[PDB]
RNA sequence: UUGUUGAUUUUGUGGGUGGUGGUGCAUGUGAUGCCCGUUCUGGCGCGCGCUACACUGAC
């Protein structure tokens, strides 16, 4: 499970996503594109998710 | 002895019966021991006759014979906890027979046998096998496990330790087997050896005590036709039998190559060829589970519904006030 | 009755009519 | 490596698809190579594991039921390893007559004339007194 | 390629007590599993054994484990505070009574 | 040795079918 | 090439409950079933044990069978779609009671008990388990309709209307979609108790269904049809 | 046609229905239940699980109304744990409350038939093989079986020939009672199913292979 | 060994038996078909108000 906090605000999931059964190792904002989050699993397959 | 003690004649005959089938029984194992060699038609007249009557006995005393089974499996651990191979001798070979006939091999479990099976497994590995003597005696312990497993068929690790060695013992290294561990490397068969003679296959017991190109060509010829039964029976079955088999076919190949007139090996390799190319040899799949359906729950509930002193002691009260109040009215 | 005995305990019938798994409780442990 | 669900056949599965398996049934070949030193180049993840199967059929029944659990469901999360560790064949034996359950003791109807084979029924041929 | 954290993996399961305790949940109400514990003395517990009340029971490491098992066990020692460790069927009858000679009067 | 890991690994350590009906009583 | 799921363990499905929608599922309403308790301590009405009884209630003795209601729930329950977890009943009496049965409960196979069940929910408006971990079988607030999917397929079982094929009639329907299958408990009767909920009435055989065998010929085709086995 | 065990040519998908418990005892004689009769049972030492007729009453209700039945295409078989082996007549239509049913088995127990003024219900002598028909399949229900498709199934068998589903109405037991008369074992679905609804897929099966509709 | 009595039993080992068992059938009979006890001791209806079913919450 992947997960999206409003920093300083640990409280509130803004997000959260399932990528994948398997550990999600990685996951990265993308810098140019708020919109879009990347994320890897051990599933081998890494996913563009986006909020 | 047993016609004088018959249970019917007086009582506690049943339990002396019962003891002096445990006594037979390591008279049978003791004449083993002892010498025969000058009266082995003597020996054979009361050694076959001794089982038969001990038979008749473990049909009614399979509990006493039981018993001392299992005294005598676990004594000659003691004797092999301190003495090893010069704890085993021919008796002990010839009990692993006995207990074969008296007693059911094709169970999963069985009082005497898995004692008897894992201890024999034990001389199959633990033993150092570095003598014709000690080849010989690891050959009728093969046969006799085999004889265990003729309907269960189950495998025996140690079996395919066993033969690897012995038959890289006899091509003694070629420099191409160097996972098997040998532990005599002067017992390499000479190429002189015709190995077209008809030698005799069969292991006498009491030549173990005795113990030279024959007696070691001999010993060869039993293991390895055992071998082959192993594989059209055992092994054949197993889903590893390529990797089982495997190494079996290389140390079979130097037989061959040394030896072209040398036949067993052939025929064992190209039975051997013949089972690979029938049998698919294809990925394992035992994670396909049955599906499991949802959970069940019984429901609670009263037979018969209808629509503790203390709070019928206040439920009377309240009536009671009810009619008192009114009554002052 | 007695061929069909020996099937059963060669799939693990146990007579004391027990199974195989059973007994295969604590060994391991102890 | 344990099962590889390419190879598992469905019952509502279609005929054409039924045939293509074959193919792929045939054509597999074990990739595991065991002369390769490199763990990372063996190619042992695309092999499957036969070895441990014919361990479900080992003599010991214990042994056996060890071997069965690659059958089972893996609901445990693990197997406390110093409990396996050291175990010795007078260890089995031990434990074997320490048995918490005890068995009736039974007989073979089969008959053999002759333990031994003559230099009938012959229980153990091939060797002879 | 290899390392080894010296704290050891989250542990899903542990035993305590002869008690299996879910690693997830926080220890002071995990600890309250435990028959006779509750969350005041799992709070407390925790308290005298030094554990951190912000971490979860998967991440206990050995000597705490064996620390608040020692305090579970042998609580005077460490100072705990002693505190924090037919008349009816007769009145039924004389109801009774007085009920009867109720509808005699009447 | 062993015995050493023989104490870490202790905390370590942790339907009706068919026609089959309900029970009586 | 893909990926194994991390956990291979088989897990039971879902149960399926009214509050989800999206779920495609095999809902069955037993309309017209004929359950009523009455004190002689309340008995489930019958036919063939109460017709003095009915007689002076004035009710007909002949839709007085809460047997046919028993049968149906038994097949429908005990059939493997309920297993898989694809399938939720309802029952709608007579009377304008709505049942909501759960996928989990184990109904008493005996009709003797099956009667001491219904006065229970009935009375108690609710059934526990032994366990008491779930609600088996409650009564719900009418109408039917908003306990249903939001998107779902609506047909009853009319002996004149076409015979159809259950199989290809579920294949040929969409796949957010689900299913609603309005039986008649109901011994005989004009055959108009769901007609204001269901938008078109079909016909599963030639000749004359029972309820009991109806709904279980109508899940069987279900089940080919989702691969269910 | 109503089929009739005299005629054997015909293809009809046979049901057995084997391990029934059907027994009548008397204090009046009347049907054995599990739960009506548990101390009179236990007087006999028959234990109370293995009591439970209404199964039987359950097959027959569905196997009777099914579609197939009034095709005339099925008849159904009852072989009584006691040994006792009953003919059903297609046309019959049994009684749809249990309680009326019991009373329908103690009369053919004891009368050994029941006609109305051909014997709807007739007890027949053992073996059940020489009332089948001469070239015929046998299977039965085995939940370890393998899971096969039974329009599948009969689609692959021959037409002149004829199948035997030997359905267990025991609750409980091992899956043998007619292991001596059939040559192989089959199951139908991956989760377990009930006699009642094991029967009714196979009339559902038996109509969308044979087109019955 | 009995309850004084005299071999009628007792003991140990093997061991056959369903039988003062029922129900029908054929002029009672049938190597008939089918299956498979004794005496006592007890035996509410109609109405109100308040609290909960949590994250708009608990601490």
């Amino acid at each position: 499970l992947v997960s999206v906090y409003d920093s300083y605000n640990p409280r509130t999931i803004l997000l959260s996503i399932n990528a994948s059964t398997h550990p999600t190792h990685v996951t990265k904002f993308h810098t140019q594109d708020n919109k879009i989050l990347a994320t890897a699993s051990d599933d081998r397959v890494t996913r563009l998710w986006d909020i | 002895i047993i016609k004088a003690y018959q249970p019917k004649l007086a009582e506690g005959n049943k339990e002396k019966l019962g003891k002096f089938t445990a006594v037979l029984l390591r008279h049978i194992i003791f004449l083993s021991n002892q010498n025969y060699l000058k009266n082995v038609q003597s020996f054979k007249r009361t050694q076959n006759a001794l089982i038969s009557i001990l038979k008749s006995l473990s049909e009614k005393y399979n509990r006493e014979l039981s018993e001392e089974c299992r005294d005598y499996i676990n004594e000659m651990q003691a004797r092999y906890k301190k003495n090893h191979f010069d704890a085993l001798s021919n008796g002990d070979l010839v009990f692993f027979s006995i207990i074969g006939i008296l007693f059911s091999t094709s169970d999963q479990y069985h009082l005497v046998i898995t004692p008897a099976l894992i201890l024999m497994s034990q001389f199959l590995e633990q033993i150092k096998f570095n003598s014709l003597k000690r080849i010989a005696f690891g050959a009728v312990l093969v046969r006799i496990v085999s004889q265990y497993q003729r309907i269960s068929k189950r495998y025996i690790p140690e079996v395919v330790y066993f033969f690897q060695k012995i038959l890289l013992t006899f091509i003694v290294k070629p420099l191409d087997f160097e996972n098997i561990r040998l532990d005599s490397y002067e017992l390499g068969l000479p190429l002189d050896v015709d190995f077209t003679k008809k030698r005799s296959t069969i292991i006498p017991l009491h030549t173990l005590s005795t113990m030279p190109v024959d007696q070691c060509v001999s010993v060869l010829l039993n293991v390895m036709e055992s071998l082959d039964a192993t594989i059209s029976t055992v092994w054949k079955s197993l889903p590893a039998f390529n990797e089982i088999i495997l190494p079996i076919q290389q140390l079979l190949s130097a037989y061959t190559s040394k030896y072209s007139d040398f036949e067993k090996p052939r025929n064992i390799l190209n039975k051997v060829e013949k089972l690979t190319k029938f049998t698919e040899h294809i990925p394992l799949a035992l994670q396909n589970h049955k599906p499991v359906s949802i959970p069940t729950h019984a429901p609670k509930y009263e037979e018969n519904f209808n629509p503790k002193m203390k709070a019928q002691l206040k439920k009377e009260r309240k009536f009671t006030m009810k009619e008192i109040r009114k009554d002052a009215k | 009755e007695l061929e069909q005995q020996r099937l059963d305990r060669m799939n693990g019938m146990i007579e004391l009519e027990r199974g195989v798994e059973d007994l295969d409780d604590g060994f391991w442990e102890n | 490596m344990l099962h590889n669900p390419a190879f598992i056949s469905n019952p509502f599965q279609t005929p054409d698809q039924v045939a293509n398996l074959k193919t792929l049934k045939e054509n597999y070949v074990d990739p595991f190579d065991v002369h390769e030193s490199d763990p990372e180049l063996t190619h042992a993840l695309d092999s499957s594991l036969w070895e441990l199967a014919s361990l479900m059929e080992h003599y010991h029944p214990n042994v056996a039921t060890l071997a069965k659990i690659f059958a089972q469901p893996f609901k445990k999360l693990s197997y406390n390893m110093e409990d396996f560790l050291d175990w010795n064949y007078d260890s089995l034996l031990n434990a074997e007559s320490s048995r918490k359950l005890k068995t009736l003791p039974t007989l073979e109807f089969e008959a053999f004339t002759n333990v031994f084979d003559n230099e009938g029924n012959v229980y153990l041929p091939g060797v002879a007194w | 390629s290899l390392v080894v954290q010296e704290q050891g993996s989250f542990q899903h399961i542990l035993r305590l007590l002869n008690t299996n305790v879910d690693g997830n949940i926080k220890i002071v109400y995990a600890l309250t599993t435990i028959k006779g514990v509750g969350r005041r003395y799992s709070n407390l517990v925790c308290k005298k054994a030094d554990v951190d009340l912000h971490k979860r029971a998967g991440e206990l490491t050995q000597e705490e484990l064996e620390r608040i098992v020692q305090i579970m066990q042998n609580p005077t020692h460490y100072k705990i505070p002693a505190w924090f460790l037919t008349l009816a069927n007769n009145v039924e009858s004389k109801l009774r009574d007085d009920l009867e000679r109720l509808k005699k009067i009447r | 040795d062993k015995k050493a890991r023989r104490r870490t690994l202790r905390f370590y350590t942790s339907r009706f079918k068919g026609d089959d009906d309900i029970p009586y009583k | 090439q893909k990926a194994l799921p991390a956990s291979l363990v088989p897990q039971a499905p879902p149960v399926l409950t009214s509050k989800d929608k999206i779920t495609k599922r095999m809902i069955v309403v037993l309309a017209m079933a004929s359950l009523e308790t009455h004190k002689i301590k309340y008995v489930l009405l019958n036919c063939d044990d109460h017709q003095g009884l009915l007689k002076k209630m004035g009710r007909d003795i002949s839709e007085a069978r809460p047997d046919i209601t028993h049968q149906c729930l038994l097949t429908l329950l005990d059939s493997p779609i309920n297993k898989a977890g694809k399938l939720q009943v309802y029952i709608q009496t007579s009377r304008g009671i709505l049942i909501e049965v759960n996928p989990t409960v184990r109904i008493p196979r005996t009709f003797k008990r099956f009667s001491g069940l219904m006065v229970q929910l009935l009375h108690k408006l609710s059934i526990r388990s032994v366990n008491s971990e779930e609600k088996l079988l409650k009564v719900i607030k009418n109408p039917i309709t908003d306990h249903l999917p939001t998107k779902c397929r609506k047909v009853t079982l009319s002996f004149d209307a076409p015979v159809i094929r259950v199989q290809d009639y579920i294949e040929k329907l969409d796949d957010d979609e689900s299913i609603c299958v309005f039986v008649g408990a109901m011994a005989r009767g004009k055959d108009n108790f769901a007609d204001e909920y269901v938008d078109e009435k079909v016909g599963l055989s030639n000749y004359p269904l029972s309820a009991s065998v109806a709904c279980s010929k109508f899940c069987h085709g279900a089940e080919d049809a989702w691969n269910i086995l």
